């Protein structure tokens, strides 16, 4: 539960309208979407230069709903022995069990999120198995609004239609 | 004083329950005294009773056989169970090198049903005859004297028709669903694409009822000029190995190779020749009549009004498959909150069009 | 108070039979487990 508001950083209300719609609304009150049977989105794809509010409004969106801030650094996801960053998918989910709400953040998604034309995720298996564990954890709770996963980076290059859906990162917020 | 007989049957159950709990503890004590073994793969076959192997826990060794050794299922290049002392083979293990259950998606039969692929029935009917038939009854084409096709090319817009047709074919046939995208092939490594196809061919060899599917094969293709390698290491090894598997001495008769790309002209014509890829199938966008059955799966499953009009949002929808309508029904709920309704309206679903039109053309 | 005490003695004694049986098992299950546990990861269950 970091301490922040939306008035500390101004001028982003254009982007905040897209953030509150894809984060605060499906999380805070889910009774409107559950009565319709549809599944609320658990995240929205975010990209932009550093300091533009992608990492500034991260704690702001977590403070409005009173959620725990978990940041995943890109250099911290690459190691020698298989483990570490690959376990952070379960580590961030482990804190989601006891704590009633949750919001998970990923800093510099392009490290593990952009495969480009290379399979190098097979070379370093901490990067690939990290994305593999996300598919299992994002499908764990379909109707639960208390588990959220977010990511922020510079730009978006490789698209993954398997990741584009309700309950995962879909809507692009620039 | 006779009321204690009810407790007699209750306490007797506890005597039998604790006796079973204390018995399982002794079984765990006896299980700790067991001795495990090692694991390795045969590097070279010296003879029938001698196999040159490579230990995972140590250097290369040459071991023998112990018992229950099936020489048909065990051969050169098969994972074995090494002995730590006498260096023998005890149990036969399936061939596994890379995380075939992680890097490659293996699921029992299919997932997506026929209602999502609807509208292609004219094309699907011709595809099932050359695919579903040789997988079920291989003796159909044996009496005719022909061979079933191997590669079948399904190409179209990204995310449209690639995921649906992948899991729908394996659902009607009954063969397992293998997802091995082409993005897990070309990298920076020494001989990566050489061992990816071999282990993929080894998995399809062990389990016959399986079908291999790929994704984004445009990056691993291309003819260059003379069809050699210039500043691309892993492309040419993929082009030749895929040609030698189907046209070689041992092909996959129980497994069909499927590729997915945007256009067939972006691939290598060497793989598009007869003998490997015999089928080029274009995936178009669903029309007004095709999308009528698409909104009847996910959108019709969620709670909606009885007066909800499906045809109202079909004219404004462009290329929305069963996966894309999940977001349309989701985005329709945001605009329906202002009206204070527990269901969805046809005009509220049409508001999700212009919202998506800001990103896509 | 009369018939119940006859069957209670049998169940109480049988509970002592497994008591001495687990008494030697509790010493084995704790001692057989190696206290300096080594870090390991199971690849396939």
């Amino acid at each position: 539960k970091p301490t922040e508001t939306y008035s500390d950083v101004g001028g982003l209300d254009k982007q905040i309208e897209e953030l509150v719609e894809a984060i605060v609304l499906p999380m805070k009150r889910a009774d409107k979407f559950k009565d319709m049977g549809i599944r609320a989105p658990k995240g929205a794809l975010m990209y932009g230069p550093p300091g533009t509010g992608k990492t500034l409004l991260a704690r702001a969106c977590a403070a409005q709903t009173n959620a725990t801030f978990l940041k995943l650094a890109a250099p911290q996801l690459v190691q020698m022995y298989i483990g570490e960053g690959a376990k952070l998918v379960r580590d961030a989910f482990a804190l989601a069990k006891e704590k009633a709400p949750t919001i998970i953040f990923i800093d510099e998604l392009d490290a593990i999120g952009t495969k480009r034309f290379d399979s190098e995720k097979s070379g370093d298996r901490e990067v690939q198995r990290t994305m593999l564990e996300l598919l299992n954890q994002l499908d764990g709770f379909s109707s639960d609004d208390r588990v959220k996963v977010l990511a922020a980076t510079n730009r978006v290059d490789v698209l993954d239609p398997a990741l584009l859906r309700s309950g995962r990162l879909d809507r692009k917020i620039e | 004083h006779r009321r204690y007989d009810d407790q007699l049957k209750q306490r007797r159950q506890n005597i039998r329950d604790l006796e079973k709990l204390y018995d399982k503890t002794e079984n765990d004590i006896k299980a700790l005294q067991s001795i495990g073994q090692l694991i390795g793969e045969v590097m070279k076959e010296l003879s029938e009773e001698k196999y040159i192997v490579k230990a995972s826990s140590g250097p290369r060794y040459i071991v023998g056989v112990r018992n229950s050794v099936d020489r048909s299922k065990l051969k050169k290049g098969v994972r074995v169970t090494l002995d730590i002392t006498t260096l023998t083979i005890m149990r036969i293990l399936p061939r596994e090198t890379d995380p075939l259950v992680y890097n490659m998606t293996s699921f029992e039969q299919g997932e997506i049903t026929f209602d999502g692929i609807g509208g292609l029935t004219e094309q699907i009917r011709e595809l099932r005859e050359v695919i579903e038939l040789p997988l079920k009854n291989p003796e159909i084409f044996q009496r005719v004297g022909i061979k079933p096709p191997k590669g079948v090319l399904l190409y179209g817009p990204p995310g449209t028709g690639k995921t649906l047709l992948a899991k729908a074919v394996a659902a009607t046939i009954g063969a397992n669903f293998i997802f091995s995208p082409a993005s897990g092939i070309v990298d920076k490594y020494i001989g990566e694409s050489a061992r990816i196809i071999r282990e993929m061919f080894a998995y399809a060899k062990e389990h016959e009822p399986c079908i291999i599917f790929m994704d984004e094969v445009d990056a691993i293709g291309g003819r260059r000029f003379s069809e050699g390698t210039s500043a691309d290491r892993e492309i040419q090894r993929t082009l030749m190995e895929l040609l030698t598997q189907m046209d070689g001495f041992d092909n996959l008769g129980q497994t069909k190779i499927i590729m997915a790309t945007n256009r067939p002209d972006t691939l290598d014509p060497a793989l598009l020749r007869p003998g490997r890829l015999d089928r080029k199938v274009e995936i178009p966008l669903p029309n007004e009549a095709g999308r009528l059955e698409i909104f009847k799966i996910h959108t019709a499953k969620v709670k909606k009004t009885g007066e909800f009009d499906f045809e109202a949002a079909v004219k404004m929808s462009d290329g929305f498959n069963g996966a894309d309508i999940r977001n349309c029904a989701t985005e329709a709920g945001f605009f329906a909150i202002r009206d204070d309704r527990d269901h969805i309206n046809p005009d509220d679903l049409m508001k999700a069009v212009r919202k998506v039109a800001e990103v896509k053309k | 108070i009369r018939i119940f005490r006859s069957e209670l003695q049998r169940l109480s004694h049988e509970n002592n039979v497994m008591l001495e049986k687990i008494k030697d098992n509790k010493e084995k299950i704790k001692n057989n487990r190696q206290l300096p546990y080594l870090v390991a990861n199971v690849v396939e269950v």
